[PDB]
């Protein structure tokens, strides 16, 4: 605990300089998420305050690309939900509570400009999908069908590439990998049902072959998702 | 699936039949040319009557 507190203090001191904070922001994209997880797990007021200060320094306006860094942190590490949970929780330290409130306000301001489309784009870029609310939201798919097919179906091509990578990674058949594969299959089925023009692009890019390969997967959920995608493709 | 692929082939055959429907319309377009020729033939008969007068 003492070593972790000293490391957090050193990180905050380094991040006090905007140039060093900006350099360390790109050094580890998951550093903010790890710091937030450590702050949530740790009950020490000093450690939580140091973690909050370190997180705020990375997203501070002094550091370069402060808005971009804050948006990326909120999209990847779920900074807004963690900050909202911390605000609801009661902290004995007044300085730690003030830092948590400031971080929550910054996260809310960053998320106000952002939308579900930005979160979906970040998830696609990170190649991580765990059945997000947008995947199960019919309205989101209906209002984002044109965006998916935009730029010569760039989003559809990215989804097809992610599905192909998951099929290549399907040998491991990990739980997270299986969930990602199922989410990708659901997204492909939605993009085939709506905007049918994307079906030809998916077939050209080997999406049908990937679905057929996933139909023989050992996992029951993956097989069911592949069967549903095949039914949406040419089936009833 | 294999059954779905066979169904797609039936749909493709229907799509070919849908293309053949245009060919059937194209086949019926030959009668349209004859019908258009018949329209001109009626005018030719009327013109011949006018020419005779």
């Amino acid at each position: 605990i003492q070593l972790q507190y000293h490391s957090l203090l050193l990180i905050w001191l380094l991040t006090f300089n905007p140039v060093f904070a900006n350099e360390l922001v790109q050094k580890y994209l998951s550093d903010f998420l790890d710091l937030l997880k450590l702050v949530k797990i740790t009950i020490k007021e000093k450690v939580s305050r140091l973690c909050i200060s370190i997180i705020l320094q990375c997203c501070s306006t002094r550091v370069k690309q402060h808005k971009k860094v804050i948006k990326q942190l909120l999209l990847l590490g779920n900074a807004l939900p963690t900050v909202q949970s911390l605000s609801e929780r009661k902290y004995s330290d007044e300085e730690l509570r003030q830092d948590i409130s400031n971080l929550k306000e910054i996260l809310e301001n960053e998320y106000q400009e952002l939308t579900s489309f930005d979160e979906y784009v970040a998830e696609l870029d990170s190649k991580l999908l765990c059945w997000s609310p947008p995947h199960v939201d019919n309205g989101f798919w209906s209002d984002n069908i044109d965006e998916f097919k935009k730029d010569n179906y760039k989003i559809f091509r990215q989804l097809i590439e992610l599905l192909q990578a998951k099929v290549r990674n399907g040998d491991v058949n990990a739980k997270q990998e299986k969930i990602i594969i199922q989410v990708a299959l659901n997204d492909i089925t939605h993009v085939v049902e709506l905007l049918p023009e994307s079906i030809d692009v998916l077939d050209k890019t080997g999406g049908k072959a990937d679905i057929m390969e996933l139909l023989n997967h050992s996992d029951s959920r993956v097989k069911y998702e592949a069967l549903k995608a095949t039914q949406a493709i040419i089936g009833y | 699936n294999g059954i779905a692929t066979l169904l797609q082939a039936e749909k493709e055959a229907h799509e070919i039949v849908s293309k053949a429907r245009k060919y059937r319309q194209d086949k019926l377009k030959q009668a349209k040319t004859d019908a258009a020729k018949e329209i001109d033939s009626y005018k030719i008969q009327k013109d011949k009557e006018l020419k005779e007068f």
